[PDB]
């Protein structure tokens, strides 16, 4: 919200500057994003009379005779140059800031323009370029610089937060100020009213939507340019000057925020009725733009006879048709409570923001329409000469606020502050608060523009805000924390363990957006999505992923084209979704491997992949098993499931060749696991203090037959006494019976109490060769050295 | 086609030390608590190590620090400010003289917390050590009483043995605190009480020391209107009962059938 | 934070569809209702109440999404650091204490921070704080806070 | 007695006072990540060895040993690395170790090393035998702690 210095200064007279109303209103909750200095206007620039217009035979351009102490004149192309208004006149020399051309005097269409009647834009002090400034013909004598009657302003660029819908208004600002201290000076509406009819009546058929609804009469209207302070006011507050009624209608709504709009009677009928819009009933709207209303739309509308027409889009934008022009000379003021989410949808179904619904959906004074009706009503009698009627059309009876319980010792207690009682009350009061009791709990009944306050805590901050934030000490609190809340961040504390742990293995951690494209379910083959996004930001991120390894192999796409990587293990830790939602960790394998930069000789793919993983479990303390298994995504020879502490936790293997080649990519090799991981608490088992039986045995088995089943035959037989059991050697070929192969096991026993009789070894091999064989497994070799 | 079930390339797999372990648990339940880590010197002076503590020469109390002196020239020890600090050496018999370091070069209110080696000259057994590990407590500060200190200590023992845990304090005599204290904290599962540590509000002579010190520095006094409360507690005993480790000496036998058994361990 | 309320605003939200989703309440159980990426991590202090009792310390952070466009100091997804400390007397005077330890944390001892009120629909008082970075000599917005609502509280104790 | 909470802010020469502490911690922590496992030995030296490791000798004695083995305060850390790994040897066969150790030396000043120790066949895959080992594979891991730390590691002759 715009924020001009000078006329916030009107209710506030004694603010200090620009600057230090900037840190006041900081310390009152609103923000300001920007000071800005605005209406710089060269002494060339004059204000001048226009004593008639001549349109020049040929053009459409005009020549303008006019009085700016002596007679110049001038020739203007605006439609809305003529007779009887002031304007804004650039001699030749003025340096304009819209034209960065130095102004001069110059031959159009035959005649010697002495300078030129400027626009808002050309003036600098607004957009519009489509017109010349009108000013009130006699607002300053001829000639005089405008600078003397428009002086530069200062405006601050305020953010209003949704609670504060008072601030929506300039007075509401004052008040806040007011608190602080500062003098308050509010408008007196001075009406000369007169007891007569309204020759008009009101009909609200929807009292939902339109809680409190008012209508003025004025008559007599003598529709003009506003003043200079007033143009200067609106201009300044981002507004573009219109006439006197639009004008005052606008300046009000500024002033206390209470949008409100003058209606033509002349195109009122018999009355005004403030009804749901009928379907495909059509309104053109002020824009000028020609609308189509939808059954839900609040309308302010006439009837005449047997028929009714939309005269504006209520809470939102004035009809067209019905705008005050010159021309009007009595209008019916429309003042009013609309219902915010019926305000709050029709504005979006038509794709409308307005200073009107913008407030409306925040929210009005409830009972602030007749004070504003008396405020607009005294200005246009002021402005237009305007006569008006005693009466006012009225519908809908709000009720006031209600009491708040309040407690100065709870203020102090929840803000630890220690305000003497007085002070709070004082404070409440400057708000317009009323306080009835005399404690210790108070009735404080609030004003009906102040929406937000409803709860003693309200009333705190009002406290707390007035006296400052500042002002409350700072501390630290002390407690022994409930039972219930012990270890309760055990969870987060082991996976950042286990992040730091995969860092410090060798695996670089990435992050991945959430999202995942709908598509990719069939490139990386992968079961459909099952939650997706209604509003995504683009098809691409549709859905929400159910793997993490995919984008970690389009982030090892995207290394290898921006630079080129020629290595890369990777690993990421997030929430996938699918069913539950849960939390994955993924890793990807990647490059010509470890090894001697300068030699040649390589460890890389599967098995150094599987090799980071046991140093993982290893380091973590847990049983890590790696079975044969098919996976979609994975290559067929190259798959297989992860087995954390004997149960099945994800899978391991490279990436399938075909999703590789669509994706135009080298061998790839990755993992996914699901967390948390299986936890294995410790069970010291105290190490025997005797020697260790060293013994060897290769087994023949089946090229077919997986390292596992083997590994776990020999371990699972090899008795109770084993220490070791390490595969030295794999061999298959010559002389052993093709397809076959051999596995070498470096075995170690030991006994805890005492040293291992050779009775006992011997009979622990035998066991094993036992069902060793009895599984269809030979022996290459037994009590091997 | 491949076998994945395959052993992988051996890539080693680190550890931690039990001790190690013990003390970050330790470190971590005072940091929640506001305490910070800082450490002293293994090799100390005996102004620190006991003349500082109130604990003079041929006084009944320094027997209950059996100690190991040192010799040799050429050996730099430095004050808490960095100076040349002079004094018979010694391995420090506790971390108790850090806190008289810490106090001379900083100003109340803190919460530290300092984990450090130490050295007894005593004979080693399966519950006894001449190197071992203790932690110690310092709190400063205006309005510090043993209610605090009482207060640390419950939520030491919540922190280590869970709701059903509970703490017992009784007097006991230290020549650094008065009063003086020993606490044991009740462990549900093994159904017992275990002395964990010696504790109380730091002794006037001792604040009296750190501002002599201090002004011997030309440092202002800072303890002359504060209190606070110290404690300190065996790690080693700690690290067995809660890792059920038999033996006190396999801590430094430097075995990795025992070391590695603590991978897993966080 | 109503809907069709003025509040909702200040958070675009990304909205979900797809059945067989299970979404779990604080206590495990089945929680239903329109589903969405969380726009903050608020919701995690209104479940961890209902799962806990006070008084307490916590702090959550987390992955958020808001519906944004992606520019050079602006993302739809994000994180966020969430504070709750409940208890019997707990004050704005702590909230601030909180604060201000934060700052010295991050940025020294010549660092400090400032309040100014401001609106969430879940504190009253609310406000927002900046902290002084001394090296860029200049007042960072770092986040908002408050005293937790009545309502909020109500609502915890109703669930 | 009752129970209760000391709650106060820290006078400012107390900030970051932990930062030495708590970066010492890391190291240890991003080691035992990167393979290398923790050892603790006796901070006793044996004056002999000053003679077998060909070190200068101790420059702090001890006038009550525990024994003429534990007579001085160790001057290196890898010395009584070595030995844990013939003691380790001796009592097991390990095939392979990557040790490391943090402790407090004594000479001159006393001062804080770290100290680590490879031996063995090395790594590769266990049923192969190309493997890695050997200087060449300490100076590897090295490197990546480097890296992991972000400080430049050079090895010059
Ligand atoms: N657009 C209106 C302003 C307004 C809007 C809605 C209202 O209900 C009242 C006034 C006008 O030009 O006057
Ligand atoms: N330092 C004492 C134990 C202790 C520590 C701190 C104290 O406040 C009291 C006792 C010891 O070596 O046994
Ligand atoms: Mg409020």
């Amino acid at each position: 919200m715009r924020v001009p210095f000078s006329w916030l200064k009107a209710y506030v007279p004694e603010l200090e500057s620009p600057e230090v109303l900037e840190e006041r209103l900081a310390g009152l909750g609103f923000e300001t994003d920007r000071i800005e200095r605005v209406f710089p206007i060269p002494r060339g620039v004059v204000f001048a009379r226009v004593l008639e217009a001549h349109p020049i035979p040929g053009t459409r351009l005009k020549r303008l005779v006019l009085d700016a102490g002596r007679t110049v004149e001038v020739v203007s192309g605006a439609e809305n140059a003529r007779k009887g208004i002031g304007v804004a006149l650039a001699l030749p020399g003025t340096e304009l800031p819209g034209l960065g051309q130095k102004v001069g005097e110059r031959v159009i269409q035959g005649v010697r323009s002495f300078g030129m009647a400027l626009s808002p834009r050309e003036l600098g002090v607004g957009e519009y370029g489509g017109g010349l400034l009108e000013f009130p013909e006699d607002a300053l004598p001829p000639g005089t610089p405008l600078s003397e009657a428009w002086p530069e302003e200062v405006v601050l660029d305020l953010e209003v937060t949704p609670n504060r819908p008072d601030a929506l208004g300039l007075l509401g600002l004052a008040r806040d100020l007011h608190a602080l201290g500062y003098a308050l000076v509010e408008p007196e509406a001075a009406l000369k009213a007169e007891a007569l009819p309204l020759p008009f009546a009101l009909k609200v058929e929807d009292p939902e939507g339109a809680p409190h609804f008012t209508l003025g009469y004025a008559f007599g209207l003598r529709v003009a340019p506003s003043p200079l302070w007033m143009q200067r006011a609106l201009f300044a507050a981002g507004m573009r000057p219109i006439n006197n009624v639009v004008d005052v209608t606008n300046y009000v709504m500024l002033e206390r925020a209470q949008p409100m709009h003058a209606f033509d009677l002349r195109f009122v009928g018999e009355g005004i009725a403030v009804r749901r819009a009928r379907e495909g009933e059509r309104l053109k709207t002020l824009d000028g733009v020609e609308r189509t209303l939808h059954p839900e739309d609040l309308v302010i509308a006439g009837w005449r006879g047997e028929e009714s027409f939309p005269l504006g889009l209520a809470g939102v934008m004035g009809g067209a048709e019905s705008e005050v022009r010159e021309d009007t000379e009595a209008i019916a003021l429309e003042v009013a409570c609309f219902d915010p989410v019926s305000i709050r949808k029709t504005a979006r179904r038509h794709g409308l923001r307005t200073e009107a619904s913008h407030r409306f959906e925040r929210g009005v004074d409830p009972l602030g329409q007749v004070p504003a009706q008396r405020r607009a009503l005294s200005l246009l009698q002021a402005l237009a000469g305007a006569r008006v009627a005693e009466a006012l059309l009225e519908a809908g009876s709000p009720k006031p606020p209600e009491a708040i319980p309040f407690r100065p010792e709870y203020a102090n207690r929840l803000l630890g502050t220690s305000y003497p009682e007085a002070e709070q009350i004082a404070i409440l009061k400057r708000l317009g608060c009323r306080v009835e009791g005399e404690g210790p709990t108070y009735r404080v009944t609030p004003p009906s523009h102040r929406l937000d306050l409803r709860l003693e805590e309200d009333l705190v901050e009002e406290v707390a805000r007035i006296q400052g934030y500042e002002t409350i000490p700072l501390a630290l609190p002390a407690f022994f924390p409930a039972p219930d809340n012990r270890g309760v961040e055990a969870p987060y504390r082991k996976e950042q363990r286990l992040r730091e742990v995969l860092s410090g293995l060798g695996f670089q951690e990435v992050y991945t957006y959430s999202f995942m494209d709908p598509e990719d379910a069939r490139r990386f083959r992968l079961d459909p999505p099952r939650l997706l996004l209604l509003n995504p930001l683009a098809p691409e991120k549709a859905a929400l992923r159910t793997h993490l390894f995919p984008g970690l192999v389009r982030v090892l796409k995207e290394n290898l084209d921006l630079d080129r990587p020629e290595r890369a293990l990777l690993f990421e830790v997030g929430r996938v979704f699918r069913e539950r939602e849960e939390t994955h960790l993924a890793g990807l394998l990647f490059g010509e491997g470890v090894g001697l930069p300068w030699a040649k000789e390589r460890l890389s793919g599967y098995f150094l992949l599987k090799g980071y993983l046991e140093a993982l479990f290893a380091r973590l303390g847990l049983a890590f098993r790696v079975e044969a298994q098919a996976f979609p995504f994975l290559h067929p020879g190259v798959s297989g499931r992860v087995l954390v502490e004997g149960e099945e936790v994800g899978f391991l293997g490279a990436l399938h060749p075909e999703i590789a080649q669509e994706l135009e990519l080298p061998p790839v090799h990755l993992f996914e696991l699901r967390l948390p991981l299986p936890d294995k608490p410790l069970a010291f088992q105290d190490p025997s203090r005797h020697p260790a039986a060293f013994r060897d045995l290769a087994v023949v088995v089946p090229a077919p037959t997986p390292y596992g089943e083997v590994e776990a035959l020999v371990r699972e037989a090899a008795g109770p006494y084993l220490e070791s059991l390490a595969l030295f050697d794999l061999y298959q070929g010559p002389p052993l019976p093709e397809g076959h192969k051999s596995l070498a096991f470096h075995l170690r026993f030991r006994h805890p109490k005492r040293t291992l009789r050779d009775e006992e070894v011997e009979e622990a091999v035998s066991r094993v060769a036992e069902a060793l064989r009895a599984r269809g497994f030979g022996l290459r070799g037994l009590d091997t050295p | 086609r491949v076998d994945v079930s395959l052993p992988g390339a051996s890539l080693f797999s680190g550890g931690l030390h039990p001790i190690t372990l013990m003390e970050r648990e330790l470190v971590e339940i005072f940091r929640a608590l506001g305490y910070q880590a800082v450490e002293g010197p293994e090799v100390e002076s005996e102004f620190f190590n006991f003349d500082a503590l109130n604990i003079p020469e041929h006084h009944p109390a320094r027997d209950m620090w059996d100690t190991f002196w040192l010799t040799g020239e050429g050996f730099r020890l430095e004050g808490p400010l960095g100076e040349e600090v002079e004094g018979r050496l010694l391995l420090r018999t506790h971390t108790s003289p850090m806190q008289v370091r810490y106090m001379v070069a900083h100003t109340p209110p803190f919460r530290i917390v300092v984990p450090g080696r130490v050295f007894r000259f005593e004979q080693t057994d399966a519950t006894h050590e001449a190197v071992f590990h203790q932690l110690e407590g310092l709190v400063v500060g205006e309005g510090i009483a043993m209610a605090h200190l009482k207060g640390a200590i419950y939520e030491l023992a919540q922190a280590l043995f869970g709701p059903d845990s509970k703490v017992r304090f009784q007097p006991v005599y230290f020549p650094f605190v008065e009063p003086g204290a020993q606490f044991a904290v009740w462990w549900p599962e093994g159904g017992k009480w275990l002395e964990l540590g010696g504790a109380g509000m730091v002794h006037p002579k001792v604040f009296q020391a750190v501002d002599a010190y201090r002004e011997r520095l030309g440092l202002p006094p800072a303890y002359r209107g504060v209190t606070g409360f110290a404690f300190g507690l065996g790690v080693e005993r700690l690290a067995m009962l809660r890792y059920g480790i038999p033996d006190i000496r396999y801590f430094f036998g430097g075995r990795l059938k025992f070391l590695e058994q603590f991978k897993g361990v966080l």
